[PDB]
């Protein structure tokens, strides 16, 4: 178990910590979080309370550095920070500890939904899709662009997912183009498995980790990721049996975890109504269809 | 975007454009069966590809066995096409390929923007205009040519004969239309109005009549009557 504390909480906030969040007041006493599962990426995130512009946040592996936050009160934020003197840190932890001033990663024994969110997340990878090499963790916020964003301005405070485009020479091959364009699988297998993701694992991770800043963030290039990823597998006419079935899996517990009153700006009506109901795979994801059909009938 | 009565003129500026109308490529007759169940013969078709500033007229021919053993013909149809206008664009010098290649169906844009992804700077378009092209095939020179055809075959007409000679674009495009949308409404009328008049004849190099300006001003009165009248007849007015 591992512990992020806050050297302290000047400005009143909604401090998010994963699928969790609590409010802390104006200089109230709060040092921070403790008993953080090892093993998972984790999000650490903030929405001011006078502003509620700007969601942002810090993706981490508390196995990876000693991290802690400091809010700055010239830039305005809460940040993410590494510290170096290790016998500094446990020191540190250890007093705010005994004198109770953290909260408590809220975890139900039974409860496998980071997990099953987080499957195949990598920080490594995170680090290559959130440029900014000195950081072991990563910055994300509400605003930033992805790299297809900006083809369509900062490159440095940009999002890198994988680009995906239907209509591109990438995705088509000469003299296959009415083949390739109705069933994906090239692309999806070839291109995009074989050539630049290597395996299904470092795709469903982009995928996942896509949805995680849709989700937290409502950031809307993270959406359009997200719905592309899916989109592209569910118009392929092959497709791995154990992608399908996983795939079905993940999407289920995205879905169990959206907060139901975003759903309307978060769920693309067009990508899902055809993913469940049109496409080669539309009966192969049979828990995401149930959820979808029980939780928002409305959609479809 | 797409195309329509605001910016009607652009047609006829100098930027090359194509119309392209995939209404006549896939064409069948439906009939009986002698198990009494219905089948499709298909027929042979063509692609409408016109520029409308020249009146150059880039018909391809669609022969039935391009259909041979494919299923869902409907929607190859359009790939087909589009392939067809793809390959066309580059068979075409540079200097004159078209700048923008506007679809009369929307269905075509999606196969049409694939087929040429090698050309990002031909705009695709659509239009909001209900253009007569369908009507292509009441042309009786247009017609023989597609359903002569024994193989694939291109041939290049010039829909305006030598109108340009004496009118503009704008005029001729007006007239061409006029002439489409009375053949597509009656044809039998519309072909009664352009020949009943022996001595006015169409020359062996001409798709239609050689008509004087004022036979021409009679003649696209009379499709006007016409397209009206249908349309009482049609609706009761
Ligand atoms: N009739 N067929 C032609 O190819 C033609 C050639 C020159 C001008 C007009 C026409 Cl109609």
């Amino acid at each position: 178990m591992n512990t992020v504390p806050f050297t302290s909480a000047p400005i009143e906030v909604t401090i998010g910590i994963d699928q969790y969040s609590f409010n802390v007041k104006e200089n109230q006493p709060f040092h921070g979080i403790k008993d953080i599962p090892i093993g998972h990426v984790h999000v650490i995130h903030f929405q001011h309370a006078d502003n509620s512009s700007m969601r942002y946040g810090y993706w981490f592996d508390c196995r990876m550095g000693n991290f802690y936050i400091q809010y700055d009160p010239k830039d305005g934020l809460y940040k993410m920070m590494e510290e170096r003197d290790g016998a500094k840190f446990e020191n540190i932890v250890h007093n705010f500890k005994e004198r109770q001033m953290m909260v408590s990663y809220p975890k139900i024994d039974e409860d496998d939904t980071w997990y099953n969110l987080t499957e195949f997340v990598q920080m490594d990878k995170i680090r290559k899709i959130v440029r900014k090499d000195e950081n072991q963790f990563s910055y994300v916020d509400s605003s930033m662009t992805t790299v297809q964003e900006n083809e369509l301005s900062d490159p440095a405070h940009s999002l890198n997912y994988t680009v995906i485009n239907f209509k591109s020479r990438e995705a088509i091959r000469p003299g296959h183009e009415m083949e390739d364009f109705l069933d994906k699988s090239y692309y999806l297998n070839t291109v995009m498995l074989q050539g630049i993701f290597k395996n299904s694992s470092n795709y469903f991770g982009e995928l996942q980790f896509a949805f995680l800043n849709a989700m937290f963030f409502g950031n809307y290039g993270s959406s359009l990721q997200w719905h592309a990823m899916i989109e592209l597998i569910c118009s392929s006419a092959t497709v791995p049996k154990h992608m399908l079935d996983k795939l079905d899996e993940i999407l289920y517990y995205q879905i169990k975890t959206l907060p139901e009153q975003y759903s309307d700006i978060l769920l693309n009506e067009r990508v899902w109504n055809i993913c469940l109901y049109s496409s080669f795979q539309k009966n192969s994801l049979h828990n995401t269809e149930k959820i979808m059909e029980n939780k928002y009938p409305e959609l479809l | 975007g797409a195309m329509n009565s605001s910016n009607y003129a652009e047609l006829f500026n100098n930027d090359i454009k194509l119309f392209v109308d995939d209404t006549n490529v896939y064409r069948v007759t439906v009939h009986k069966t002698f198990e009494g169940n219905v089948a499709t013969k298909a027929i042979n078709g063509c692609i409408f590809t016109l520029n409308p500033k020249t009146g150059h007229l880039f018909l391809k021919i669609i022969h039935t066995s391009v259909w041979a053993g494919q299923k869902r013909l409907s929607q190859l149809a359009k790939w087909k096409t589009a392939e067809e206008v793809s390959a066309l664009v580059r068979s075409l010098p540079k200097e004159e390929q078209p700048k923008q290649i506007i679809v009369t169906r929307k269905a075509m844009l999606d196969p049409l923007e694939v087929h040429m992804l090698d050309f990002p700077n031909i705009a695709i378009r659509p239009t909001e205009l209900r253009l007569p092209f369908s009507a292509a095939m009441s042309i009786d020179k247009l017609s023989d040519v597609v359903m002569k055809a024994t193989e694939p075959q291109m041939v290049l007409f010039n829909i305006y004969d030598d109108w340009l000679d004496r009118i503009s674009s704008y005029t001729a495009f007006s007239r061409l239309t006029l002439l489409l949308r009375a053949l597509k409404t009656n044809e039998e009328s519309a072909k009664m109005i352009l020949l009943s008049d022996p001595t006015i004849t169409i020359k062996s190099y001409h798709l239609w009549p050689s008509f004087t300006d004022e036979q021409w001003i009679t003649i696209e009165s009379q499709m006007r009557d016409l397209i009206l009248t249908e349309y009482g007849r049609k609706y009761n007015v």
